C-alpha cells in the first residue's frame, strides 16, 4: 500500500513543478527512496533467520557446537526492538505544519475571490475615455500631493513621459 | 524460452529449449562468462518446483587450465549453482583422446536428461580446443589432413555432436537439450576452417567481437551479427512485444555509424536517432553475475525503447539502471508480478507501464 | 497573477497528508532496521557453521 504515498509523490512533483529550486524536499524523497529500496532487499536478502537443526545440524557429524549456538541465537531471539518513540516531538512539526498550511490554503481561497471581485469590478467600471480627474484626485490624494510637490520643488518636467505620450509641439 | 538473464541477448538473440546457438569470439573477449552468466540465471527456477521450468546446466571445460575450473566450480558455489550443475573436466594437462572424448560423454549426460522429460542446458566450452584435440588424433594415425591440417572428417565430428541436442515432442515425453558451443577464433575472424563448420550447424551466432569489449562494453555483442534462426518464435512474450523495433532500430544506429565519423553537421532525425542509439549502446552494459529475469528485462528495454532517456546525460546511465529497478522493486511491485506471470503486456498494463516510466523519468 | 493563485488552490489541503503519509514511510523502516540485526547474526552464525 505504498503506492499512494509514492503517486502522491509524484503528484507533488509535477506540483513542486511549480516551485523551482527545491532544496532539500526532493533529497527527502531520496532519502525515503535510500531506505525503502534498502528494506525490500533487507527482506528479500535474508533466510528464515534460524540454524536448520533438522538438516543442517545432522550434517557436522562431531556436533558439539551447534547446539551452544542454535541456544546462542534462541537467547538473543528477542533481538532487539524499535522506536516509535516520536509522540511528542512529530506532533510539534505535523502542529506547525498544518497551521502554515491552513494559513495559506484560507489566505489563497479569499484572495481569488478577491480577483475575482477584482475582474468583475474592472469589467463594468471602465469609463476611459470619460473619466474626471477631480475623480482620480477623489481616488488618490497621491495625485495632488505629488503635483503638489513637484511644483513646490519646481520639477515641471514629468520624467518617463515623452516615450509612451508624444511631446506633440511644433518643435 | 531460455532466459539468459543478460539484457541484450533476450534483447536481440533470443534462445529456444532446443536451439543450439553458438558464443563465438576472440582469446580473452568475455566468451565464458555468458555462458556462466546464463547458468547463474538458472537459479530463478532451480530454487522452484515445477520441473518443467527448471533447467539443469552441464558445463564441459574442454582443453582449459586446472585453476581456471577451480575457480569456476568456486564461482558456482558461491552463487550456489552446484546443486544443478554438471562439470565435465578434461583439463590441458591430460591426454588428447580424453579431449575427443569428454564433449560427448557430457552430451550422454544431457541426453539422459532429455529422454526423462526435464529441461536440461549443456555449454560446451570450447570447441575449438576439441578441433585441437581431433586434429592431434588424426595427425598421428597418419590420416591425411585438409584445410589448414584439420582432418578431413572435422566436421562430422562437430556434427555428431551438436547434432544430440534438440528439442524432443510430445511424443518422446517434451524433454529438451540445449546447446552452447564456443569457438576461439583468431583475431575477429569468421572465416577459418573451424568457424564455419560451427556456424554450419548452430542455429546463430553470438559475434563477441573484440573492439567492443576494448571499450569496455562488457558483453560485447556486436548487434549487427549476431543473430538467431529460431530464436524469435521462443522468445518471451513480452520482450517479443516491446522490442519488435529494437533489433531493427540497431541496425539503423549502424548504418550511420560510419556516416557521423565524418564530424559534418547533419539533419535532426539522424541526430535523435544517434542519441537514442548513444543511449540504447550504454544501456546494455551488464556487471559480471548479475543476470537480469525477463520481469525486469522488460521496463529497462521499454524505458529505452520509446525516447524517455534522451534528456539524461550519457553517464548516468548506469546508474540509472539500478535506480529505476529499485523504483521499480519499491513501489510499483504489481507491475513486475504482473509480467512474472502473464509474461505479456496488454494494454493497461502497458498503459500503466508508461506512467511508471514517465513517473520516474520526470525527475 | 490569477494563475498564478490558482495553481496554489488545493496543494496545502494536499502536502497536509504528503507530510505525514511520506514522514510515516520513512520512519517506519526502523523496524526493518531491527530487523537487520537479526539479519546479519544469523548470516554470521550460517557462516561460522559452513566453516564447522
Ligand atoms: N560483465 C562483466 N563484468 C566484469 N568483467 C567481465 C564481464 N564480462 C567479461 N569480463 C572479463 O572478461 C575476462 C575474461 O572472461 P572470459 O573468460 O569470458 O573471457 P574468455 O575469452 O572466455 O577467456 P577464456 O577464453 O580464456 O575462457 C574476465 O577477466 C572478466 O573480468
Amino acid at each position: 500500500a505504498k503506492s499512494a504515498a509514492n503517486k502522491l509523490d509524484w503528484a507533488k512533483v509535477i506540483s513542486s513543478l511549480r516551485i523551482t529550486g527545491s532544496t532539500a524536499t526532493q533529497l527527502s524523497s531520496f532519502k525515503k527512496r535510500n531506505d525503502e529500496a534498502r528494506r525490500q532487499l533487507l527482506e528479500l536478502q535474508s533466510q528464515p533467520t534460524e540454524v536448520d537443526f533438522s538438516h543442517y545440524r545432522s550434517v557436522l557429524k562431531n556436533t558439539s557446537v551447534i547446539d551452544k549456538i542454535e541456544s546462542y541465537v534462541k537467547q538473543y531471539k528477542p533481538v532487539k526492538i524499535d522506536a516509535s518513540k516520536q509522540l511528542q516531538v512529530i506532533e510539534s512539526f505535523e502542529k506547525h505544519a498544518m497551521t502554515n498550511a491552513k494559513e495559506t490554503e484560507s489566505l489563497v481561497s479569499k484572495e481569488l475571490k478577491d480577483l475575482q471581485s477584482t475582474l468583475d469590478n474592472i469589467q463594468s467600471a471602465r469609463p476611459f475615455d470619460e473619466l474626471t480627474v477631480d475623480d482620480l484626485t477623489k481616488i488618490k490624494p497621491e495625485i495632488d500631493a505629488k503635483v503638489e510637490e513637484m511644483v513646490k520643488k519646481g520639477k515641471w518636467d514629468v520624467p518617463g513621459y515623452k516615450d509612451r505620450f508624444g511631446n506633440l509641439n511644433v518643435m | 524460452p531460455v532466459q539468459t538473464g543478460l539484457k541484450a541477448v533476450d534483447a536481440l538473440v533470443p534462445i529456444g529449449r532446443g536451439q543450439r546457438e553458438l558464443i563465438i569470439g576472440d582469446r580473452q573477449t568475455g566468451k565464458t562468462a555468458v555462458a556462466l552468466d546464463t547458468i547463474l540465471n538458472q537459479k530463478r527456477w532451480n530454487n522452484g518446483s515445477d520441473e518443467s521450468k527448471k533447467l539443469y546446466c552441464v558445463y564441459v571445460a574442454v582443453g582449459q587450465k586446472r585453476s581456471t575450473v577451480a575457480q569456476l566450480v568456486q564461482t558456482l558455489e558461491q552463487h550456489d549453482a552446484m546443486k544443478y550443475s554438471i562439470i565435465v573436466a578434461a583439463t590441458a594437462s591430460e591426454a588428447a583422446p580424453l579431449q575427443y572424448l569428454a564433449p560427448f560423454t557430457a552430451a550422454s549426460i544431457g541426453e539422459w536428461f532429455r529422454d526423462n522429460g526435464k529441461h536440461a542446458l549443456i555449454v560446451y566450452d570450447d570447441l575449438s580446443k576439441q578441433a585441437v584435440a581431433y586434429r592431434q588424433l588424426s595427425l598421428l594415425l597418419r590420416r591425411p589432413p585438409g584445410r589448414e591440417a584439420y582432418p578431413g572428417d572435422v566436421f562430422y565430428l562437430h556434427s555428431r555432436l551438436l547434432e544430440r541436442a534438440a528439442k524432443l515432442s510430445e511424443k518422446e515425453g517434451s524433454g529438451s537439450l540445449t546447446a552452447l558451443p564456443v569457438i576461439e577464433t583468431q583475431g575477429g575472424d569468421v572465416s577459418a576452417y573451424i568457424p564455419t563448420n560451427v556456424i554450419s550447424i548452430t542455429d546463430g551466432q553470438i559475434f563477441l567481437e573484440a573492439e567492443l569489449f576494448y571499450k569496455g562494453i562488457r558483453p560485447a555483442i556486436n548487434v549487427g551479427l549476431s543473430v538467431s534462426r529460431v530464436g524469435s518464435a521462443a522468445q518471451v512474450k513480452a520482450l517479443k512485444q516491446v522490442a519488435g523495433s529494437l533489433k531493427l532500430f540497431l541496425a539503423q544506429y549502424r548504418e550511420v555509424a560510419a556516416f557521423a565519423q565524418f564530424g559534418s553537421d547533419l539533419d535532426a532525425s539522424t541526430k535523435q536517432t544517434l542519441v537514442r542509439g548513444e543511449r540504447l549502446t550504454q544501456l546494455l552494459k551488464q556487471n559480471q553475475y548479475s543476470p537480469l529475469a525477463t520481469e525486469e528485462q522488460v521496463p529497462l528495454i521499454y524505458a529505452g525503447v520509446n525516447g524517455h532517456l534522451d534528456g539524461i546525460e550519457l553517464s548516468r546511465i548506469g546508474e540509472f539502471e539500478s535506480s529505476f529497478l529499485s523504483y521499480l522493486k519499491s513501489n510499483h511491485n504489481e507491475l513486475l508480478t504482473e509480467i512474472r506471470e502473464k509474461g505479456e503486456l496488454s494494454k493497461e498494463l502497458l498503459a500503466s507501464l508508461k506512467s511508471a516510466t514517465e513517473s520516474f523519468v520526470a525527475t | 497573477r490569477i494563475d498564478s493563485v490558482s495553481q496554489l488552490q488545493n496543494v496545502a489541503e494536499t502536502t497536509k497528508v504528503l507530510f505525514d503519509v511520506s514522514k510515516e514511510t520513512v520512519e517506519l523502516e526502523s523496524e526493518a532496521f531491527e530487523l537487520k540485526q537479526k539479519v546479519e547474526l544469523a548470516h554470521e552464525a550460517k557462516a561460522v557453521l559452513d566453516s564447522w
